[PDB]
């Protein structure tokens, strides 16, 4: 399904019909991407399970040559890192990035605090790994020379906004879909009727409360108008 | 060892881990660092490559090859006369005098002899590799279901301190690792019938071989026959 | 039972009667797909347990020959793919790809991580493996050449969507459905008393709620009207 | 061991396994690992197919069969002398015997530079298919099958989808069977005893089987002493 379905089912459910209403798809939009990383959360890091096919996405990287720190020679090799900034994984699933072919090619998406003392083992030294920094580029490290030759990657991981990795996202076959809402809500369906229900009763109580109506330069709202 | 030991590369050893979904996101990096620490802590020798390299001695030091894990033998170029172990803690350093028995010692990629100037012919033991600079690992499907249960192991371990893993399923991991781990271990060992005899005539002498290491260990299994009178 | 038997319960046990209603069919094709999903995940997932042959849909497929990554040449061996994308599974029941004959033909439906490492075993070299991947494309490989000649499989499974599977379901003997109300529903019967409940109490008490009734640009959902 | 070897193929254990509704997800390829595991783990020569395939020695080393897994002995072709194994360090290095041979790959080492040998070894026997094909008999058949229930219950005991009292009572069921199938085939017929029998009873012992192809196992001392 889609975004549209799924916020067209939370506010069908709250009626919010009118085009003058106080809650816009845009309150729903962010409470479905916040409330989908609290309910992945609540259900897979007890223990550890399957993660479904769907609460993944996969987002395409373009990647560029930077230096350590700047053109100094004493500074250490350089390194590769996306164009854009990345979403934050959660810890949750099997992230991957491939060389946009999932059954192909040994990129190891690995913690930022592991990758500063890492590929030391000579049957490791020809592997490249990735983190994503403070700064929020994903970064590409080996010892080998040839890892500075890529140009595109994808990503494929449960990340934390879904609205983020949407807008990154792969494009597809026919095109490059325009509207967010047109887009693949990265949600298993055993998990939306929680989603749902979460929602709409975070919404319905501020749904009936009511409004500072009076332009007084006075609150008007402890005496409930 | 009975079987012959076949190679594989190291993705067979992934067909088996991800038939579990719980150890998915298990990698060939994940995989070559645990591959590593089970054939050392194994140590089957015959996993291990035999090869044969001579080196030059330039004063009592030579330099080593680069894929050397392990010597069986240091031995001289000239004669064939095997070299033992220096005990010695005072080798190459003379007296002011400036003043017997060959012997060697190995620590890095250096080699200390008692020999000054002379060639010697090391036989030692590697890993086998890939067309790739990776490990190649036997087919004996009792080596992959121990391999395939260690990395299980290890993964579980990691997953029981995080608190992901009951301790009923690690207990069980661990237990089922312990006896597919001596069963390796008596395959990997035990000798085949061609390598009894080997064994049977060492074993059984009227009169005792007692210097097999001053050659390569060439007759050490060889039939000790006696004339009749 | 088809949809229409399931959907018209709903519609008549909320008395959802009139043409001039909030919550028309499509409200409740929505609710029933997605709780669906929701009870064979809460009965099924706990403990492994019997699945009836009711849960299951097939769907039939066109393959066709994709590249790895692109038309060069080291990049890697050929795969098949289908034509459309596929719907995601449930991991409840057992998945199965046959050659339009269910009892015969070993194709086997893996999941999308160990599909990169397979095949190596010198008697698994003839066996064709299924998985789903992250663009939406059933991806099929083998290491023998021979199973590029593939041109039609069929996939039964517990599909996550409902409705995502009866839209590409396999040509029936008469021909096909061009109603998707009058297609099966995909669930047990002894699930759909608690299947139509759930649906009913999630549009019972929205059913009643207020509406934003007068155009008077000012909500009027805290007011009640 | 007593009983012949029947030869049936994979499909046979999958009759069985589907017979328990836990198990039915269960396919060929599925059963193809857990049956090698199996033909490895038991270990049971009568298991695999006895072949004799001679090669040529070209510089201490020859070629190997594809299908090679244990070799029983190697003789030498022009004489039939065995060959017994390879303790030498040094085999073929040259500074500035008895015949011996070692094998780890797809190479076979000897001590001999251009000869031919006469190599006895065993393989799986193979289908129409490229595919093993198991022994009929049911004591095999059901050790084998509780085998792949183990494998696969111990997977859903990982999950939390069995009760560890399923589990116990799977993992003990199979260890009797084990045990049951190690002793159906290894044990020594009435015709084996008699090459056992020849054996044991020996006044004048015989101490070189090895050195012929082990022919003369179970030959009778027929010991007239007069």
């Amino acid at each position: 399904m889609t975004y549209n379905e799924l916020i067209y089912m939370v506010l069908d459910e709250l009626k919010l019909s009118s085009d003058d209403s106080y809650y816009t798809p845009d309150h729903v939009i962010f409470l479905l991407v916040k409330y989908r990383s609290f309910l992945l959360k609540q259900r897979y890091s007890d223990i550890k399970k399957q993660i479904p096919d769907s609460d993944y996405q996969s987002i395409c990287l373009d990647l560029i040559e930077v230096p350590a720190i700047s053109g100094e020679p004493c500074e250490g090799s350089s390194y590769l890192r996306s164009k854009n900034k990345v979403p934050t994984t959660m810890m949750i699933g099997n992230p991957r990035v491939y060389p946009m072919d999932f059954y192909q090619g040994e990129i190891t998406y690995i913690s930022r605090d592991r990758m500063r003392y890492v590929g030391y083992n000579k049957f490791l030294r020809n592997i490249i790994y990735c983190s994503k920094a403070p700064d929020g580029y994903l970064y590409f490290k080996s010892w080998n020379p040839q890892f500075l030759h890529l140009e595109k990657v994808s990503f494929n991981a449960i990340f934390e906004d879904a609205k983020e990795a949407s807008e990154m996202a792969c494009p597809e076959e026919n095109g490059t879909i325009c509207k967010l809402e047109d887009k693949e809500f990265p949600i298993e369906d055993a998990l939306v009727p929680p989603l749902i229900e979460l929602v709409v009763k975070e919404l319905r109580g501020p749904e009936y409360s009511p409004k500072d109506e009076d332009n007084n330069a006075k609150d008007d709202l402890p005496d409930a108008r | 060892m009975v079987n012959n030991i076949n190679w594989v590369k190291l993705p067979v050893i992934l067909d088996r881990l991800l038939r579990h979904p719980l150890l998915t996101d298990l990698n060939l990096e994940t995989a070559i660092q645990y591959t590593l620490d089970f054939i050392s802590a194994m140590g089957l020798p015959n996993v291990y490559v035999d090869k044969i390299e001579t080196i030059d001695i330039k004063e009592y030091r030579g330099e080593l090859p680069c894929d050397l894990i392990s010597i069986n033998q240091v031995r001289l170029h000239k004669n064939g006369i095997a070299l033992r172990a220096m005990t010695d803690n005072f080798n190459a350093y003379p007296t002011h005098d400036h003043k017997g028995e060959p012997s060697f010692k190995t620590q890095g990629r250096v080699i200390f002899t008692s020999i000054k100037h002379e060639k010697v012919d090391i036989s030692y033991k590697a890993i086998m590799l890939d067309d790739e600079g990776l490990p190649l690992i036997p087919d004996n499907p009792i080596f992959l279901k121990t391999l395939e249960l260690y990395i299980k192991k290890e993964w579980f371990t990691i997953l029981f301190d995080m608190g992901k893993i009951s301790p009923a399923v690690l207990n069980n991991t661990q237990q089922e690792y312990a006896f597919k781990a001596g069963q390796c271990n008596n395959e990997f060992v035990i000798p085949s019938v061609s390598e009894m005899e080997a064994i049977t005539n060492m074993w059984n002498q009227l009169i005792p071989r007692v210097t097999e290491f001053r050659r390569g260990f060439k007759n050490l299994g060889d039939k000790e026959y006696i004339r009749v009178h």
